[PDB]
């Protein structure tokens, strides 16, 4: 199973 | 970023019971706040401190992305598998520590690269083959330790090598030359 | 009658007889069974034994498509979602003719897709998701009759976006994400799907600019463009999208000024156009929309956060950091919103911190590094319990800390470095039971290591260099098993250490440098199995160098400008060690320059 990331915003963080 | 993906391809490959990479979010702009990783005052890194970690599983290539990397700390785990050669694109590496692990194949001659090294531990692996005469190139190197490994061969005594003394060569499965005091061929 | 009859348990048997079955999921199929319909993923609507509906999903079924299983009459409805259903989709799958869903993804579907798809006119959903499929997408696709949802995301798709996909009236999503396609524009006709709820368009190699043409989808819910190539403007035609709730468009190319006219799209709530190139002012109008979600960060903007943005009583994502954004923060942020996340990092922000961030009790992540903040941590931020990561490092603030703030039970970092903070570490600091990584490194911070930061048991970092801390090391800092750095160098620590450092099994880094401390280095440093660096230089350190240091494998050593006597353990006699016992005069080795 190749785990499909969802349509939504980006997580870059600090 | 680039380091940080590099080092999160090591999370993946290595196995790690004691989840000790949790800490290793690839959505962080950089592994500065990683535990275990260590970086400069330009925010890149310059230390991967992961010794008696009971890690287990392979290295990667990707390692030699980090160009700033002074210290490779993987000793006293159960790592198998391969040194990558693309640790000789590590320029400024200074101690390279992958001692107490079941590493396996060729040293790299890729590792005479490596100008600034002074700490070379490979000692209680399982590498096989000739020691790189490249190593001798390395006028940087103050420590090495190559004891307690299958290697054979011919012992460099020029260069960096000329201070070595034979506990560096120590329990090896062939080794010849003037530090072994058993002349080569 | 005779004209209604049916071999549907039959030809179920074929495709059970066809499959490879491990985990038995096939078991309840039981031909001396009157009727398949109580049969395992099996539904047969009305009273009629004809089977509508096949759902294997998840069964661990193998082999090619069954393709005897068009021969259910009355086939409707077909799943092998999350199989290892593998080889190439038969063009004979149009023999199912009565399908409006077919779900094949997560299976090892390979080769090209089969253009008889289209040939299936009851056909309302494909579902070919998480498949090894390859070429182009057949010019059949333009032909669907009904087809509302075309879904071909993670496959191997090697051509060009097609504009015939733009000709499927009935469309209501298209999700071609995640292919490796060849570099494509987005196809201008892609506007003329008119009953389009989701353009689903990620890392599909997409190259040149958005179409003004994508402003005509009045019924679009999601726009997704992101991981592309896109260059040029975010287009002001995206102001006609009513029904736009979700826009995407980060990591692109894109340039120019955020357009105004996305403040015309009343039901947008999550907007993310990071990692892009935009440059000029974030627009009063869009932060006036009431946003659940505004990422921004790493692009070129600059001037003043509009306040409206703190009036959205839907805020919880605000991410605009690597800009170079000036002024205040919002005084009413948090204070009608549940915020949960705000990274404003590497932006040119000043003033205090807005008093109410975590007023709906829901802020974790507080991400300020590398601005020009002052004044004092507001108080209430002391009752935020919330908070999972701190990082206010590399600002202008100043005062003590409030006592609260330290005990913050979920924190697990919490980083103040390069500030002008004075006060010190609370008692409070106890309640601190995730805290893993705590760096105050340059700041005015004074007093004694609070006897509380030993109930830490899961720090893992003390970072406390360049501050005015003193006193003699709490006894219970030696209870910390799981420290792996300790740097409190730059301080006015004092007293001697103790036998107890035999307990920081774990610890790399002991930089203890430019303190006061007194006393011999213990016996007990050579026990500390993984210390590599050791800095000891400049304090008052006496006695003979433990012999137990031999034992070490350090790459850093510095015991120099001490009171150490003796001579120098042979191994430690070498010239790589020669700027390690300076200024001991007491100290004699065979170094060049010692004894
Ligand atoms: C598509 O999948 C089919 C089902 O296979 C299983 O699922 C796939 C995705 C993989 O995960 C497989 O590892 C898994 O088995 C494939 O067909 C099946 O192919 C196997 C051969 O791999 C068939 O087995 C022969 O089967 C007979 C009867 O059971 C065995 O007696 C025989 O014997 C030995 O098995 C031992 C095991 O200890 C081996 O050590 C020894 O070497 C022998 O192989 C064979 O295993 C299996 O019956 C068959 N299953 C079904 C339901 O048909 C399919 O592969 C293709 O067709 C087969 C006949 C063969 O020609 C193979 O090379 C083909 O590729 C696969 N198709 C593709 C394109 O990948
Ligand atoms: C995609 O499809 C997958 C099917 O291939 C599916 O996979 C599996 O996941 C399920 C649920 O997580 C697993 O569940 C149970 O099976 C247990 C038996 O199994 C195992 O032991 C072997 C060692 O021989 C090992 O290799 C396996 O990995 C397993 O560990 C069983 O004990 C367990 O019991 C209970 O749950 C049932 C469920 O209702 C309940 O009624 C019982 O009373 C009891 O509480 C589960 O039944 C299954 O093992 C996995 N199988 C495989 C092949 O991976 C994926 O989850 C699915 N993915 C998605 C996203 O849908
Ligand atoms: C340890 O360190 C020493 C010192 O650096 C290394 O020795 C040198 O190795 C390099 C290659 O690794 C040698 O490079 C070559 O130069 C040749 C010409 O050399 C002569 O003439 C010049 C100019 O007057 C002198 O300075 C030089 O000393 C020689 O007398 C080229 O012909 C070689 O080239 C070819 O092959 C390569 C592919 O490998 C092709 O890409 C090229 O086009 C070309 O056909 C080469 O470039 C260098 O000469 C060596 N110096 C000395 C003094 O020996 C050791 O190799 C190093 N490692 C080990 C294991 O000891
Ligand atoms: C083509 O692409 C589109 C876009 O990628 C795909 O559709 C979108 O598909 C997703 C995945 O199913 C849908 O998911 C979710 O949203 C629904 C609806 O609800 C909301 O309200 C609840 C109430 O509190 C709130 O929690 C939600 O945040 C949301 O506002 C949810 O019901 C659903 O579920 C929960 O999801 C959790 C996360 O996975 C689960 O853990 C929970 O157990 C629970 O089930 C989920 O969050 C989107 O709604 C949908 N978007 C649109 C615009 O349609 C589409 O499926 C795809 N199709 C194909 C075939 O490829
Ligand atoms: C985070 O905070 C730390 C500590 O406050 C800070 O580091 C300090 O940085 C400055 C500048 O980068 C360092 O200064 C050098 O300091 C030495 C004194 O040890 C001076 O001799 C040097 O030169 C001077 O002469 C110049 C002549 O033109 C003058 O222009 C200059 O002002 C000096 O007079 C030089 O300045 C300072 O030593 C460190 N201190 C420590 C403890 O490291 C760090 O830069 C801050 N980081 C960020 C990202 O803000
Ligand atoms: C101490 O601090 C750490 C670091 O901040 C805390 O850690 C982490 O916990 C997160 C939430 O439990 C976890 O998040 C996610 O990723 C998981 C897969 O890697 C995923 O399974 C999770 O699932 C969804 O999670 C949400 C959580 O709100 C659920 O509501 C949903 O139902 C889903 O299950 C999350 O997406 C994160 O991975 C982890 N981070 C690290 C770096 O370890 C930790 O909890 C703190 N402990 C205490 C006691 O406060
Ligand atoms: C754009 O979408 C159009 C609407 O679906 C599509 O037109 C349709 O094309 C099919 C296939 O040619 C026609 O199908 C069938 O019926 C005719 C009757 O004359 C038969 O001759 C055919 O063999 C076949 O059974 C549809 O009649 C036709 N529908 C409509 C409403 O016009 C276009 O082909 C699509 N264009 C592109 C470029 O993809
Ligand atoms: C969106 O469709 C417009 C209308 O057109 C057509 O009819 C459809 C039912 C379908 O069969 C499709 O294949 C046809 O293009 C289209 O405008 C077109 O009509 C004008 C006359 O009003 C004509 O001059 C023009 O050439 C036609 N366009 C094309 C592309 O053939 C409109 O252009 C299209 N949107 C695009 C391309 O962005
Ligand atoms: C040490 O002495 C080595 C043997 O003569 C020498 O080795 C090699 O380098 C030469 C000249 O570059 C190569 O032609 C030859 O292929 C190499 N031999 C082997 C066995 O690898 C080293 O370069 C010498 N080291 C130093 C520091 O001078
Ligand atoms: C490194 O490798 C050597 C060689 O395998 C280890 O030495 C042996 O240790 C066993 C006990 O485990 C002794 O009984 C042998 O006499 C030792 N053999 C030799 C040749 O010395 C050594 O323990 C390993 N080092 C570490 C730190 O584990
Ligand atoms: C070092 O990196 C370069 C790429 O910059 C690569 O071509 C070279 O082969 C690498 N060396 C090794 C030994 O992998
Ligand atoms: C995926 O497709 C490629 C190219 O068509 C093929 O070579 C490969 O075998 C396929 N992979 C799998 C997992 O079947
Ligand atoms: C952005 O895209 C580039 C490739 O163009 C990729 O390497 C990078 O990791 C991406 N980052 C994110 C967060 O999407």
């Amino acid at each position: 199973y190749v785990p499909v990331p969802a349509s939504g915003p980006s997580r870059k963080h600090n | 970023n680039l380091e940080g993906d590099a080092l999160h391809t090591l999370r993946v490959t290595l196995v790690d019971p004691n989840n000790v990479l949790q800490s290793w979010d690839p959505t962080l702009v950089n592994p500065c706040t990683w535990f275990h990783v260590t970086c400069n005052n330009e925010n890149s890194v310059i230390r991967v401190d992961l010794g008696n970690a009971e890690l287990s599983g392979h290295l990667v290539p990707e390692l030699g992305v980090l160009k700033n990397l002074q210290y490779l700390e993987l000793y006293s785990n159960n790592i198998t598998g391969p040194i990558p050669s693309n640790l000789g694109n590590l320029t400024n590496l200074v101690s390279l520590d992958l001692y107490l692990n079941s590493f396996s194949g060729p040293i790299p001659e890729s590792l005479g690269k490596l100008s600034k090294l002074r700490f070379l531990r490979l000692n209680n692996n399982s590498l096989t083959g000739s020691i790189p005469m490249s190593l001798t190139n390395i006028t940087t190197l103050q420590v090495l330790d190559l004891s307690n490994n299958r290697l054979s061969g011919s012992v460099p005594d020029n260069g960096s090598f000329s201070l070595f003394t034979p506990i560096s060569f120590a329990n090896n499965l062939d080794l010849c030359g003037p530090v072994t005091s058993h002349p080569c061929p | 009658g005779s004209s209604m009859d049916n071999q549907d348990g039959f030809i179920l048997q074929q495709v059970k007889l066809s499959l490879d079955d491990p985990d038995s999921y096939l078991s309840s199929w039981n031909s001396n069974d009157a009727s398949p319909c109580r049969w395992s993923g099996v539904s047969c609507a009305g009273d009629f034994s004809s089977v509508t509906s096949v759902d294997l999903s998840s069964a661990n079924l193998a082999g090619p498509f069954p393709s005897v299983i068009c021969r259910l009459s009355n086939l409707a409805h077909l799943s092998l979602y999350n199989n290892s259903i593998n080889s190439t989709l038969p063009l004979n799958i149009a023999a199912c003719k009565s399908l409006q869903t077919l779900d094949l993804s997560q299976n090892l579907l390979t080769g090209e897709l089969p253009q008889t798809l289209a040939d299936i006119p009851t056909l309302v959903h494909l579902d070919l998701t998480g498949n090894n499929f390859s070429g182009d997408i057949p010019a059949s696709f333009g032909k669907f009759e009904n087809l509302e949802v075309l879904s071909l995301v993670y496959n191997l798709l090697d051509g060009t976006i097609p504009p015939f996909l733009g000709n499927i009236s009935t469309l209501k999503m298209l999700n071609l994400s995640y292919n490796p396609f060849s570099p494509s524009r987005i196809p201008p006709e892609f506007g003329n799907l008119t009953n389009l709820e989701v353009m689903w368009l990620t890392e599909c190699h997409l190259v040149g600019q958005i179409p003004d043409s994508l402003g005509q989808l009045s019924k679009l819910v999601d726009l997704d463009l992101a991981l592309n190539d896109l260059v040029g403007h975010i287009p002001p035609s995206l102001g006609g999208l009513t029904n736009v709730v979700q826009i995407e468009l980060y990591n692109n190319s894109l340039t120019g000024e955020i357009p105004p006219e996305l403040g015309n799209l009343k039901s947008l709530r999550l907007l993310d156009a990071s990692m892009n190139q935009l440059t000029g002012k974030i627009p009063d109008e869009l932060c006036r929309v009431p946003l659940e979600s505004l990422n921004l960060y790493e692009n070129n903007l600059e001037g003043e956060l509009p306040a409206s943005i703190a009036l959205s009583p839907n805020l919880y994502e605000i991410r605009i950091f690597g800009n170079r954004l000036t002024g205040g923060l919002p005084k009413d942020l948090g204070l009608n919103s549940p915020l949960r996340w705000l990274d404003v990092s590497e932006n040119e922000f000043s003033g205090d911190l807005p008093a109410d961030l975590c007023a709906k009790g829901e802020l974790e992540e507080l991400l300020i590094i590398h601005n020009s903040f002052s004044g004092v941590i507001p108080e209430s931020l002391a009752d935020c319990r919330s908070l999972t990561r701190i990082r206010l490092a590399y600002n202008r603030f100043s005062g003590s800390v409030p006592t609260g703030f330290w005990g913050l039970p979920h924190v697990n970092l919490l980083e103040l470095v390069n500030n002008s903070f004075s006060g010190e570490i609370s008692k409070s600091i106890g309640g601190a039971s995730n805290l893993s990584l705590l760096i105050l490194s340059n700041n005015e911070f004074t007093g004694s290591l609070p006897e509380e930061i030993g109930s830490l048991d899961n720090l893992n970092q003390l970072s406390a260099s360049g501050n005015k801390f003193s006193g003699s090391l709490p006894d219970s800092l030696m209870s910390l098993g799981e420290l792996g750095t300790l740097d409190l160098h730059g301080n006015q620590f004092s007293g001697e250490l103790t036998s107890g450092i035999k307990s920081w099994k774990k610890l790399n880094e002991l930089n203890l440098a430019d303190n006061e401390f007194t006393g011999k280095i213990p016996d007990e440093i050579g026990s500390l199995s993984v210390l590599n660096y050791l800095d000891l230089s400049g304090n008052m350190f006496s006695g003979k160098i433990p012999v137990s240091l031999q034992s070490l494998k350090l790459n850093q050593l510095n015991l120099s400008y001490n009171r150490l006597s003796g001579d120098l353990p042979p191994s430690l006699a070498k010239d790589m060690y020669k700027n390690s016992f300076i200024g001991n005069p007491g100290l004699c080795g065979d170094i060049k320059g010692l004894c």
